């Protein structure tokens, strides 16, 4: 049942650059996935 | 006049130039254009060519009209991955000087430029924007407009949260591209970023089938695998944050393996684990079941999965999708995949044991096939490990005795 999370948390993987110089999508993927996780 | 809006020159120059001397120093960026890639050199017939530098807007019919802003709209597509460099800035500076697309194009322009929000390039389109023509979904950018500064990205996540036109207007954009095959890294990073903080925040303040078919299409671009896995991270949210009722979750599970790639196959399916984690009846519907189980070692790669995040449900939901397959067509061919998900240690004492029992009354269920399956039920009950604890203890609860068919599959 659903997760806590910090609105925060997840503008911190689209604010480390621009959109043209972020890591792969797949690596963000991972990321976001990762910090939306049951445990 | 309007002739000394320019990206390129200061308004006391731009006013002096003849169309002559823009397009020959335009024309030099887009021909290096074409030395990097070959999809604009068509454009050298028609927008860049040497007729262009004559030709009047206001002189063409609504027809002429409407196709010049077809062939506009498909260039700043094309050029959107090079905005950065100054050939790019030339060619777009020739469609404004000429056509005025800052005028006729306005939305396509300004889309295309969104991704750059933080360059000086963007700053200087906006000093030019006839305001007037703005997009309604736009004109958060006035602040912006009037002190000339870059908009900050919490400004864009903000709006395209609290107000969909924006949220709709760059996904059209950006699934435009993909289907004309001009997206770029830049551009898919920038939809996905905006998609997923704008759906958490959405979904935070209320405590959507507007941006479903959105999603949808983006899980079957086959040819475009960053916008595949970038709607992977946006389905992930929304399941992850109890936003969908069952039904749902499993046609998002089912388009996503409809479409599905070896490029996006491992974000994929951890997207799958998350999906039907937060479903809340158990058994998995038979099309992901068949299209999970190509995985090549299916249970390694759940194991991996399991170190970030839990896969408990989609290996159960698998499980119950075989028993059931075989209660009801007597197909051997499940017992391969039922006993090495069984015993892969990836479900639950409770999940196994329930597992086991259906497991029984679906061989009790059919009217060789008995042999197959007996085996297939008296080799488990001889499993090592946990697995095998649970499924005895299950084997004691029901008051089936293995005994009377282990000896029976002797004979």
């Amino acid at each position: 049942h659903a997760v806590v999370v910090a609105p925060q948390r997840l503008a911190e993987i689209f604010n480390a650059a621009p959109a043209f110089a972020m890591p792969p999508i797949e690596d963000v993927f991972y990321q976001v996935a990762s910090l939306f996780s049951t445990k | 006049a309007s002739h000394s809006k320019s990206l390129i020159w200061e308004p006391r120059v731009a006013v002096s130039q003849t169309f002559a001397e823009i397009y020959s120093q335009c024309y030099e960026g887009f021909k290096e254009l074409c030395h990097l890639d070959s999809r604009f050199v068509p454009f050298d017939a028609t927008l860049f060519s040497a007729q262009s530098q004559e030709v009047d807007r206001t002189q063409m019919t609504a027809e002429e009209n409407a196709a010049l802003d077809k062939r506009v709209d498909s260039f700043l597509h094309l050029v959107g991955s090079r905005l950065r460099l100054m050939p790019a800035i030339k060619a777009v500076e020739w469609l404004i000087r000429r056509f005025r697309i800052h005028e006729f194009n306005t939305g396509t322009l300004l889309a295309t430029f969104l991704p750059y929000h933080t360059i000086p390039a963007f700053v200087t389109l906006l000093s030019i924007l006839p305001v007037q023509r703005i997009p309604i979904e736009y004109r958060f950018l006035d602040p912006y407009i009037k002190s000339l500064t870059p908009p900050p990205r919490a400004a864009i996540v903000q709006q395209a949260t609290n107000r969909p036109d924006l949220l709709s207007a760059i996904s059209r954009y950006t699934l435009d591209s993909c289907r004309a095959k001009q997206e770029y890294p830049g551009l898919i990073s920038f939809w996905g970023g905006i998609m997923a903080e704008a759906v958490n925040g959405m979904i935070d303040k209320m405590r959507l089938q507007q941006i479903g078919p959105v999603l949808s299409e983006a899980m079957v671009m086959k040819d475009v695998p960053g916008i595949q896995i970038a709607s992977y991270m946006v389905v992930a949210i929304l399941a992850a944050k109890g936003s969908l009722n069952d039904n749902i979750l499993t046609a998002f599970m089912e388009q996503l393996v409809h479409g599905w790639t070896v490029d996006t196959l491992r974000p994929g399916l951890v997207c799958l684990t998350m999906l039907a984690q937060h479903r809340s009846a158990k058994q998995l519907s038979g099309r992901v079941a068949k299209a999970v189980i190509k995985v090549p070692d299916l249970v390694s790669s759940l194991r991996d999965i399991s170190k970030e995040h839990q896969v408990d449900k989609l290996a159960n939901g698998l499980v119950l999708a075989f028993v059931d397959r075989l209660a009801k067509k007597g197909d051997i061919r499940t017992l391969p995949v039922i006993n090495s998900l069984l015993l892969s240690e990836l479900l639950q004492e409770k999940q196994a044991k329930v597992a086991y029992k259906a497991l029984l009354l679906a061989a009790h269920k059919i009217d060789n096939i008995r042999k197959q399956v007996g085996s297939a039920l008296v080799r488990l009950s001889q499993a090592e490990g946990d697995v095998g604890d649970a499924i005895r203890t299950a084997i004691q609860e029901v008051d089936f005795n293995i005994e009377e068919l282990e000896l029976k599959l002797g004979a």
